[PDB]
């Protein structure tokens, strides 16, 4: 199992925001990290790249990891999801397993209103 | 191939597995006991349609390619078919890179459940390296 914390996330043009996922207890490897998102107006689902506003930070001794988006547009609206990948020399069924999971999802909401900051 | 214990012991030695990464030779006799039985024709059928190959049971989801695993990334950049050989160096150097992807022996579940914690030296005794 995958937490992905917050759920939702409400922010004014020009802030920042943290997802964060949790790979709850396991002997599995967190051995890479992926990101995805789908957006406000659509129901296809695309990858991030990390780099630049993309702020990632990895933490594999405590099987965790985050996204932290700078300066955020109504553009950054949209549904967001982490999904981990554990490799294996040879086979593991539990490991396996968890390269079909994906965090719950954070829905993030970017308002651009006149006079409001943050 | 089915390895004798001694003589697999005696080419890893050679192939610059003793100490490698800080695991000594026993460790890796013991893996290729727990995984292949030594065999270097082994291979299994995963339920996620991979397949574990060779000496140390290497899984074609990550590793070697076969064209007929879904979403292989083929790390050590090389088909499964040459994982079954008899010259065990395909196997020895994919192993090297596994070894060293963030998890050391952790890799192996056989290792795992079979070597570690224990006396592995044992493996390589009575084999005059």
């Amino acid at each position: 199992r995958v937490d992905q914390t917050p759920q939702t996330i409400t922010k004014e043009t020009g802030e920042s925001l943290t997802i964060n996922c949790v790979l709850r207890d396991s002997n599995c490897a967190l051995s890479s990290t992926y990101w995805y998102r789908k957006k406000s107006g659509s129901t296809n689902e695309e990858s991030i790249s990390k780099g630049g506003r993309y702020v990632e930070t990895v933490n594999s001794g405590s099987k965790s990891f985050s996204l932290r988006i700078n300066d955020l547009t109504v553009e950054d609206s949209g549904t967001y999801r982490c999904k981990p990948e554990s490799r294996y020399g040879s086979y593991d069924a539990e490991c396996a397993a968890l390269n079909d999971q994906y965090g719950g999802g954070t829905v993030v909401t970017v308002n651009a209103a006149a006079h409001h900051h943050h | 191939k089915v390895f004798g214990r001694c003589e697999l012991a005696a080419a890893m030695k050679r192939h610059g597995l003793d100490n490698y990464r800080g695991y000594s030779l026993g460790n890796w006799v013991c893996a290729a006991k727990f995984e292949s039985n030594f065999n270097t024709q082994a291979t299994n059928r995963n339920t996620d349609g991979s397949t574990d190959y060779g000496i140390l049971q290497i899984n074609s989801r990550w590793w070697c390619n076969d064209g007929r695993t879904p979403g292989s990334r083929n790390l050590c950049n090389i088909p499964c078919s040459a994982l079954l050989s008899s010259d065990i160096t395909a196997s020895v150097n994919c192993a090297k890179k596994i070894v060293s992807d963030g998890n050391g022996m952790n890799a192996w579940v056989a290792w795992r459940n079979r070597c570690k914690g224990t006396d592995v030296q044992a493996w390589i005794r009575g084999c005059r390296l």
